[PDB]
């Protein structure tokens, strides 16, 4: 039972991630509109507020988080990734969101050290 | 995609009514040639009649495009009614088992509360009857599966 | 007023537009006499209507084939000109 | 072949891209007798080669006034007759 | 000397990344325009190719690679990646491809074993 709970503190949980990315572009984007001004900071603050809160869970994981912000304008968007590792520890959660007039998909990959 | 494959199917229906508009445009485009023939003032807000064969030519080339098109793949769509039905056999056989053990034939059970029990019972039965239903529904609108 | 006919030889339209077009283009011809002016006035005019962008062309021997936007299209013919307009933009 | 010389009126786009125009529009001409399929040719070859949305104008006399991108513009004689090609999309 | 030359046989050269990338991108799509249909197959190529050459270097690299396809309708263009590593021994590199119609942005990350 102890090795499972370790395995389970030590392991990339995806829906940890997934919530994370969640309320960092929650917090970062909102409902605010699309703007050319606000997207470098939105996207700053998206990938600075993943990183923190990926480091505060104390997993050995080196963490990468990209983040890409979208105008709705009828263009398709495709976002895709195919990477090694080794599958039993490192881990990936790619996560897509939008409103009326934005998309923004962020990308968090945490390899074990 | 039940909607869908009932959109499906409504432009089938539509096909015929094609062909039917279609021949009427052509009795049209008869009458119509007579109206010049006939010296006709034709009005401004009277759309001329090249304007609307245009524009059906176009709608009926589109329609053929895409359509047919989108309907050929259409085996993800059988391979998804196909996993549905058979969730939709699982959990009919579930509710079975759950109706053999819930039996409240026995008098002992107070009416109200086994009334409630068997209430909640009915509630997910009708949702499994509608879910079998709709199933089948799309099952023989889609009716290549 | 000279009353020329239009006969409108293909649209992808509504007709209140279809008859501006008609009305305008008839106004056009009436105040010039340049084709590929009667066309900068006739883009200009539903430039500024209906919202950029049109592509107009006023002639007697052309053939056309492009692409346009829906609800945006016409090709009429006032006296001896043939009007084409549609909208692609 | 038949060396019509491509006088070019107007031109807005490369010279590659002028002569891609004119060796393919001599094609158009040489292959087809109505100046509305040499359109049609030239554009669709023009959408598949170069993208769309392309719009070619073929014809002896006519008046265009058109909004085109940049690089994007040509307007030549091919003997006698007028080809007017330009992208807007 | 022998030295330095493990070291770089062992780094993670930012100028190979970014001409390894190029060359997946330009074989992968090359001078064909935007086609919302293909971008999925270009980006599976582009990764394939990209990960598949950079296994092929032998360097003891957990590679990372995410690949990004734009139609040009004047949409905004913008990736930003922070991330957490060991900055002495991880790398990372981004390259920007543009042609007529279409956006091609490829980030790899190697990150030490």
């Amino acid at each position: 039972m102890e090795d499972y709970q370790a395995a389970e503190e030590t392991a990339f949980v995806v829906d940890e991630v997934s919530n994370i990315v969640k309320e960092a572009i929650e917090s970062a984007i909102g409902g605010n509109a699309y703007q050319h001004s606000k997207v470098n900071q939105w996207t700053t603050n998206v990938v600075e507020q993943t990183l923190s809160q990926l480091t505060k869970l104390g997993k050995p994981f080196k963490y990468i988080v990209t983040c890409v912000i979208m105008q709705k304008n009828g263009a398709g968007l495709h976002t895709a990734s195919s990477c090694f590792w080794d599958s039993s520890t490192d881990g990936s959660c790619t996560v897509r969101w939008e409103n009326k007039t934005m998309y923004c998909i962020v990308s968090a990959f945490g390899l074990s050290i | 995609t039940s909607d869908a494959v009932t959109f499906i199917t409504y432009v089938q229906s539509l096909k015929r009514k094609i062909k039917q508009f279609e021949k009427q445009v052509e009795l049209y485009r008869n009458g119509q040639r007579l109206l010049e023939k006939q010296r006709f003032q034709f009005p401004p807000s009277w759309l001329y009649i090249d304007n609307i064969e245009g524009e059906w030519g176009a709608f009926n080339d589109i329609m053929r495009r895409k359509d047919s098109a989108i309907q050929q793949q259409v085996a993800n769509l059988q391979m998804k009614i196909v996993q549905e039905d058979r969730a939709v056999e699982s959990r009919t056989t579930d509710l079975l088992t759950d109706w053999e053990k819930t039996k409240p034939v026995t008098g002992n059970l107070r009416p109200e509360e086994a009334l409630q029990a068997l209430t909640i019972y009915e509630g997910k039965f009708g949702r499994l009857k509608d879910d079998r239903e709709k199933c089948a529904k799309a099952k023989e609108a889609l009716e290549l599966t | 007023m000279c009353d020329r006919k239009a006969v409108i030889k293909n649209a992808d339209m509504s007709e209140e537009m279809q008859q501006d077009s008609v009305e305008c283009a008839t106004q056009a011809l009436e105040k010039y006499n340049i084709e590929k002016d009667i066309a900068a006035h006739i883009k200009k005019e539903f430039d500024k209507k209906y919202n950029p962008t049109w592509h107009c062309i006023v002639g007697r021997n052309f053939g056309s084939y492009v692409t346009h936007e829906t609800k945006h299209f016409i090709y009429f013919y006032l006296g001896q000109v043939a009007i084409l307009l549609f909208k692609s933009g």
